[PDB]
This record gives structure tokens, C-alpha cells and sequence, in this order.
């Protein structure tokens, strides 16, 4: 509610994968209706015997028994399923959200900005992949910085020389090792006042 | 002795359109009627991360520099080894790290905190080698550098014993220190030795339990399938059925939201006391009575473990009292004599 | 931060009035005027649960950052009384370095600590020893530490640089040089067998 942003990341929208297709399946006979060729590795909106849903099928190592159809996770949600016509096991997995957040600098610098999918592939979806999802618009850089902008999981951004946003794995500070020994001693010889 | 404290808990974000209308425009134009709740809870979970991260930063960060120890081991007789980084696993981990450490889509989404695992036992290190190479001086100004035993004997004097003391027990000084080092790692690996710390874990994992299951009831509606309602009644019936749903799923939101703003404080509470901690117990020596264990505070170390601290406090306690005749005072010549620093005692001759 | 969030929490309070709740209306006297007593009073107990939800929990909210500022202003309390009327010993409980003093300042709804502090600006180097040998007798520093720039061995203060002969004044005996590890061979002044001597 600000024509002005300030530096930082902020959570603005919900990216949310779109089903490609529906699936309709019955067993080899006639299931009271027609059905459909069976797609794996995508959000589809499946239906297998009345039992509907929305989700990405995949070959699951899961073991039914003779007479097990349906699969139930510990919330008590369709978690897998067995195809009616080939007797095999197909997980289904909730189709790939997030939220999406803006990593801008303020905007009294510069009106260029990044944007971070939150755990999620952006195969899916200047690619970044990182353990708090994807970033896309920032330049991954070796070198590290201190944290301006946080992104998560060691990851923090920063308007950096032209000038773009960087991504880059913040430092902990300066290393400084002790000139350590068994008869050595550092002593002050001046001192400061400091408020 | 060792002491453990919580610093942050797991970083929860709730999508409440996914979690309340799951796939219904219909749905989620009745929510719009109930006003700003969603953005309200967003930003309380937002804020509880937030804090969450600087629980974190305030309690470890706060060394200027990432010290580290010399390759030479040779500290007056002292191991180390149980508490500094093992330098051959590939996550730097002391032993007693690696014991601490080996001790649901329904909008619902868990955000990575900032400071990775490796990072704290970054800071850890650096704390643990500032202390051992330079005492309390690198929490205050420039590290300045001392031998261990001059530091010990400082501490000794500290709680009001001789320094010479430490300088002709120091071989069995360190000899318990180690032995009480081998009992703590030993200790560990027997022993629910971790307490509130798996008290807050499974109080979070409980709440997300309990939110998830709200969302299978009913509320009185006919169905708790949203869809199931859609295509069995008509409008006129369905919205009344999907607002007495919406408004059950969003009081089970309000309630979560409200518990873990409640935790977020305690847990708040408990990063700023470890934070003390770590600032008055391992960047210096403490006279506080029993707040760095039982006994006179000599030092601490710090330690990571989940979503916590640990302190191994090293602490001296009087062994074996002996009787003694005492007097307030002495007279030679007329004259009465105080001790200036010490008691007058007699074996009884 | 704390401004802002009392701020937007009456935002949302006083926003979430022109919210229906699911009823036909936000204004009450539209619901009065436009329906018979029968239907105005379901519309009416509607808008009546939902501002009265806002209400509450606004109140919890309240009540919970209520119990965070007197957190805050119980450790602000603390600061003052250890802080300012007095000079503290706790590590960094008073700012960086060691506690000199502090001033306190008033500021909205809030208080400012000025604490001065003293920070060891200039490190050198130099050899030290536990103790030192006189006559086969261990000599301990009562207050400070040996420390050689490589020729000769003085008594300096921990925290400041200053040399000092090393005495039977500034030094008390205990045991002798068959137990102190690392202890050296050096002379301590008398200053008695001068004037003995004189």
C-alpha cells in the first residue's frame, strides 16, 4: 500500500503449478463410462473409479494388497492409488506451490528486482536454484559478502556493481587466527573511550 | 555441568486460501467477505520467522572475527578434543555436536532458517577458540593472546583462590577437567538428556497435527469435502454449507496463529537468557550464584545442538572440609590483628 | 516496530468493520431498513459474531505484546538500576568493552542507555613466565603478570602496560621452584637491604 519500497524481501503473491489435462480411468470392462490413456510426471486432474483429485502421478514402490485400492498418508489423504486396468501403484503427489517474494533494493536505488519462488524446481517454472527454492533475475557470485538482503539457508542478496543484484553465500566475518603459544602474552599499552 | 536452552523453533508459513478453500474460486469469494483474516495471519507467521532468525543471530553472532586454534595442541595438559571440530568429518562437528545432533500440503510450507547448521558450528568454533587462546579479553576488545594455564590461574583467582594453587595442582587440575569432559560425552551418550528443547519440537509438531486434522470435521456442514458439497447442492445451499466451513477452518487458523505467537514469545525468552549466557558464562567469568552451574564459574563452552545451545560449564567445588578452631581476631601487643585476606584458624596448638 | 504494530492492529481493527461476514450488508441500518425484524435480526446476530471475533482477537493481541513490553521494560529497569546507579561487572550487559558508567536519555515510549565503556586500543607482544626463581623460592605476582621484552622481567597490570621492578612488594612467596612448570630464573628486589646497607 506504498508507492515507495524499501530495501528488503517481501512476500507478495502464491505460484501455484496448473493441471495440464484430465484422467479419467476404468478398469478393463466398462466402469460406466469411457477412459483415458494414463500421462505420469505431470499435474493432471485424475479420476480413477469416482475417487477425484488433482496431482502428479509417478511409479511407486509401494506394495498393495490383493485387495488394497486406495493409499492413505498419516492426515488421512489420498496418497496413492492402484490403476484399474494395469494392477500397478501410482503416488500421486500435491501439483508444485509456493509463494513468491520480491528481493528489491529500495527503490530510491533502483527499480531492478529478483524474485524467489519458494520451494520449488523452477524447471517447473539468471536461474538460481537454492535450498529455499528458486531465485530468478539474481547473478550467482562466488565471492562472499556480508548479508544485506536474506534469502535463506546461508543465500543472501545485494545491489552489487552496471550495477544488478547479486546472490551469493554470506560471510560469518573476517578470519582472524590467535598467535597462540605457551610463554607469549598481549598486553594493551593504549586504550579508548567508547560510547 | 551442562545446561540446554531452545533459541528458535521451525520457521511455519500457512497458505490459508490452500488451507481453508483448496481449489474453489467460489470459495475463496466467500472468504473475501470475511475481510483482511488472511493477510492478518500471514503476517504474524511472517513476523514469528523474522524473529525466529534473530533469535538465532543474537544468540550466536557475537564474535567480531572467526577465531581459530593453533595446529599445535599443547595447552598445559588440558584435552580439548571432545569439544573442538572433528577436522576429518566433512561437517565439522565435535563429538559431543555429533551426539546432540543424532538425538502436510494443505498450504502448509517450512521456511530454511538463514543460518545453516555449518554456520553455527562455524560460530561455535570461534567462540570455543577465542576462549581457549585468549580468555575473556576477545569479548571486549582486540584478542589478546595467553597461555591457558595463566588463564586458568586468572580464573582461579577469580573466585578468591591463590593463583599458586592452580600452578602446583595443574597436572591434576587438568586431569579432572578431562575425566569430567569424557563423563559429559559418556553422560550424552546414555541419556532425555535433552529436555525442553524436545518439549518445544513436539509442542510445534503437535499444533501442525492438530491444524491439519481441524480440517477433516465437519463443523456441523453435511460434508467436510469441499468439492462433495459443490456438486451436491445447489448455490443457495452450497454457500451456506461452505461458510460454515470456512468459518471453522478459519477459527482452527486463528487458533494456531495465536498459540504460536504465544510459543514465539517463550521461546523469545529463552534466546535472550541464552544470549546472556553466552555473553556473561563464555565471554567472561560470572560471580552470579548458580547461574553457570553448581559450584564457583570458572569458564563455559559453548555447543550447538537443534534448534538450541548448550553450555558445558566448568565449575570448582570444595572437596574435603576440615574442622578448625577459628577467632575474629588477634592480640600481640595491645593491639587487635585482622586478617586481610584470609582466616585466623588453629589445629588446637 | 512496536509503533508500527499497534498501528496496522487498529488498522485492521477498524478495517475489518466494512466486512460482511457473509451478510447481505455491512451497514446496519441498511439491514434494518431493507429487511422485516425476522431476517434483519439473523443479518444482525451475523455482523455482530464477526466484529465481536475482531474484537477479541485484537484483545489477545493486545495482551500478548502487553506481555512482551513488560518484558522489555522489566529489563529496561534492570539496565537503570545496574547500569546507571551503579557500574556493572556482566559481560556485555552494558555495551562492548569493559562498563565505565552510563546516561540514561528518554525517548517515545521508550528509553536510550549512553553506556561508556573501556575498549584495550594497542596490543604488543611479550614473553611470560607462571613464576620466577629468587633464592629456590617461587615468587607469584599479587596482582598482575611477568612479562619480558627479552632482557629483562617486569611486573605489569593485566589491563594496561605498565612496568614495574619486580619486588618482594610486588610478589608473594609460596612453595619453591621444584613444582611451578614453566617457571624461570630472574631477581627479585629488595627494597629493605638498601637502607640496611645505608
Amino acid at each position: 500500500k506504498s508507492f515507495t519500497v524499501e530495501k528488503g524481501i517481501y512476500q507478495t503473491s502464491n505460484f501455484r503449478v496448473q493441471p495440464t489435462e484430465s484422467i479419467v480411468r476404468f478398469p478393463n470392462g466398462s466402469g460406466s463410462g469411457s477412459s483415458t490413456n494414463l500421462v505420469k510426471n505431470k499435474c493432471v486432474n485424475f479420476n480413477f473409479n469416482g475417487l477425484t483429485g488433482t496431482g502428479v502421478l509417478t511409479e511407486s514402490n509401494k506394495k498393495f494388497l490383493p485387495f488394497q485400492q486406495f493409499g492413505r498418508d498419516i492426515a488421512d489423504t489420498t496418497d496413492a492409488v492402484r490403476d484399474p486396468q494395469t494392477l500397478e501403484i501410482l503416488d500421486i503427489t500435491p501439483c508444485s506451490f509456493g509463494g513468491v517474494s520480491v528481493i528489491t533494493p529500495g527503490t530510491n536505488t533502483s527499480n531492478q528486482v529478483a524474485v524467489l519462488y519458494q520451494d520449488v524446481n523452477c524447471t517447473e517454472v539468471n536461474v538460481f536454484q537454492t535450498r529455499a527454492g528458486c531465485l530468478i533475475g539474481a547473478e550467482h557470485v562466488n565471492n562472499s559478502y556480508e548479508c544485506d538482503i536474506p534469502i535463506g539457508a546461508g543465500i543472501c542478496a545485494s545491489y552489487q556493481t552496471s550495477q544488478s543484484i547479486i546472490a551469493y553465500t554470506m560471510s560469518l566475518g573476517a578470519e582472524n587466527s590467535v598467535a597462540y603459544s605457551n610463554n607469549s602474552i598481549a598486553i594493551p599499552t593504549n586504550f579508548t573511550i567508547s560510547v | 555441568t551442562t545446561e540446554i536452552l531452545p533459541v528458535s523453533m521451525t520457521k511455519t508459513s500457512v497458505d490459508c486460501t490452500m488451507y481453508i478453500c483448496g481449489d474453489s474460486t467460489e470459495c475463496s469469494n466467500l472468504l473475501l467477505q470475511y475481510g483482511s483474516f488472511c493477510t492478518q495471519l500471514n503476517r504474524a507467521l511472517t513476523g514469528i520467522a523474522v524473529e525466529q532468525d534473530k533469535n538465532t543471530q543474537e544468540v550466536f553472532a557475537q564474535v567480531k572475527q572467526i577465531y581459530k586454534t593453533p595446529p599445535i595442541k599443547d595447552f598445559g595438559g588440558f584435552n580439548f578434543s571432545q569439544i573442538l571440530p572433528d577436522p576429518s568429518k566433512p561437517s565439522k562437528r565435535s563429538p559431543i555436536e555429533d551426539l546432540l545432533f543424532n538425538k502436510k500440503f494443505n498450504g502448509l510450507t517450512v521456511l530454511p532458517p538463514l543460518l545453516t547448521d555449518e554456520m553455527i558450528a562455524q560460530y561455535t568454533s570461534a567462540l570455543l577458540a577465542g576462549t581457549i587462546t585468549s580468555g575473556w579479553t576477545f569479548g571486549a576488545g582486540p584478542a589478546l593472546q595467553i597461555p591457558f594455564p595463566m588463564q586458568m590461574a586468572y580464573r582461579f583467582n577469580g573466585i578468591g583462590v591463590t593463583q599458586n594453587v592452580l600452578y602446583e595442582n595443574q597436572k591434576l587440575i587438568a586431569n579432572q577437567f578431562n575425566s569430567a569432559i569424557g563423563k559429559i560425552q559418556d553422560s550424552l551418550s546414555s541419556t532425555s538428556a535433552l529436555g525442553k528443547l524436545q518439549d518445544v519440537v513436539n509442542q510445534n509438531a503437535q499444533a501442525l497435527n492438530t491444524l491439519v486434522k481441524q480440517l477433516s470435521s465437519n463443523f456441523g456442514a453435511i460434508s467436510s469435502v469441499l468439492n462433495d458439497i459443490l456438486s451436491r447442492l445447489d448455490p443457495p445451499e452450497a454457500e451456506v454449507q461452505i461458510d460454515r466451513l470456512i468459518t471453522g477452518r478459519l477459527q482452527s487458523l486463528q487458533t494456531y496463529v495465536t498459540q504460536q505467537l504465544i510459543r514465539a514469545a517463550e521461546i523469545r525468552a529463552s534466546a535472550n537468557l541464552a544470549a546472556t549466557k553466552m555473553s556473561e558464562c563464555v565471554l567472561g567469568q560470572s560471580k552470579r550464584v548458580d547461574f553457570c552451574g553448581k559450584g564457583y564459574h570458572l569458564m563455559s563452552f559453548p555447543q550447538s545442538a537443534p534448534h538450541g545451545v548448550v553450555f558445558l560449564h566448568v565449575t570448582y567445588v570444595p572437596a574435603q572440609e576440615k574442622n578448625f578452631t577459628t577467632a575474629p581476631a588477634i592480640c600481640h601487643d595491645g593491639k587487635a590483628h585482622f586478617p586481610r585476606e584470609g582466616v585466623f584458624v588453629s589445629n588446637g596448638t | 516496530d512496536v509503533v508500527n504494530q499497534n498501528a496496522q492492529a487498529l488498522n485492521t481493527l477498524v478495517k475489518q468493520l466494512s466486512s460482511n461476514f457473509g451478510a447481505i450488508s455491512s451497514v446496519l441500518n441498511d439491514i434494518l431498513s431493507r429487511l422485516d425484524p425476522p431476517e434483519a435480526e439473523v443479518q444482525i446476530d451475523r455482523l455482530i459474531t464477526g466484529r465481536l471475533q475482531s474484537l477479541q482477537t485484537y484483545v489477545t493481541q493486545q495482551l500478548i505484546r502487553a506481555a512482551e513490553i513488560r518484558a522489555s521494560a522489566n529489563l529496561a529497569a534492570t539496565k537503570m538500576s545496574e547500569c546507571v546507579l551503579g557500574q556493572s561487572k556482566r559481560v556485555d550487559f552494558c555495551g562492548k568493552g569493559y562498563h565505565l558508567m552510563s546516561f540514561p536519555q528518554s525517548a517515545p515510549h521508550g528509553v536510550v542507555f549512553l553506556h561508556v565503556t573501556y575498549v584495550p586500543a594497542q596490543e604488543k607482544n611479550f614473553t611470560t613466565a607462571p613464576a620466577i626463581c629468587h633464592d629456590g623460592k617461587a615468587h607469584f605476582p599479587r596482582e598482575g603478570v611477568f612479562v619480558s621484552n627479552g632482557t629483562h622481567w617486569f611486573v605489569t597490570q593485566r589491563n594496561f602496560y605498565e612496568p614495574q621492578i619486580i619486588t618482594t612488594d610486588n610478589t608473594f612467596v609460596s612453595g619453591n621452584c621444584d613444582v611451578v612448570i614453566g617457571i624461570v630464573n630472574n631477581t627479585v628486589y629488595d627494597p629493605l637491604q638498601p637502607e640496611l646497607d645505608s
